[PDB]
């Protein structure tokens, strides 16, 4: 959505190691990157700070697959899977590589138990 | 981004969060 | 799709019981059942067959959670997910129970590498 | 939901496959 790029970026992990040379950060175990509506899901995480330079951030996402989710403007999510997610925050665009899908939503629906016809049903009509 | 935005990892096991 | 439940039902998993005396195979270890475009994952599968009877097979699916896709004649996936699925073949439809989702998708993008656009921008103020 | 349809049983790590 609107904003989203400008929101705190929040990497939650089971463990994280710190490059003792500075400027990069490795996280482990069900990474998830969260900004705003934006979610990236990966087995590791890798956020580098070329120069030190704050603005300039890569974040690289790697799985099988990782995954990506965005709420746009319009209503629809956009998700997508891919071995791996990089993020320059500079660009304000993701590239997803390897096995790479994105795909939009139109509808959606959640209950505790849904039923759904797994074969098409036939026009219902009949004359006097 | 149009500017600089906070960047924050999360320590699942213990709730921790720092700037990075 | 049209047709998808007159195909042959595959299933593969990491590992297979045999149950004899109950009618039942049991399935687990990143267990997927396709039939046509009908895909399901689960952790584990059972497959009955009551009084081994062709055509009254029962395909349960569990997983955290197990999932389910299928292509409509119409050109739009419908995929979802929830902790059971359920599929009588002699009835036509699944039962998706726990934490159940359905969604519907119109359009989508594949290969090696796929760009996309995080910053969108429907207002911007100024002074 | 028509015919019976067969039910076909792969094991991954071998790659052979059998009716159930």
């Amino acid at each position: 959505v609107t904003g989203d790029t400008d929101q705190p970026i929040h990497i939650e992990s089971d463990q994280q190691s710190l490059d003792m040379q500075g400027n990069v950060v490795t996280f482990t175990g069900n990474v998830i990157v969260t900004q705003g509506t934006i979610k990236i899901n990966a087995d590791k995480v890798v956020v580098t700070r070329p120069g030190g330079e704050q603005g300039k951030e890569v974040i690289d996402g790697y799985g099988k697959p990782a995954t990506f989710y965005q709420m746009q403007d319009n209503g629809k999510p956009v998700e997508g899977h891919a071995s791996q997610m990089h993020y320059e925050l500079a660009k304000d665009f993701v590239v997803l590589t390897g096995n790479a899908y994105l795909q939009q939503v139109d509808s959606n629906i959640k209950g505790d138990k849904i039923t759904y016809l797994v074969k098409e049903q036939k026009m219902q009509a009949f004359s006097d | 981004g149009s500017k600089p935005v906070p960047i924050i990892a999360c320590n699942r096991k213990t709730g921790k969060c720092t700037r990075i």
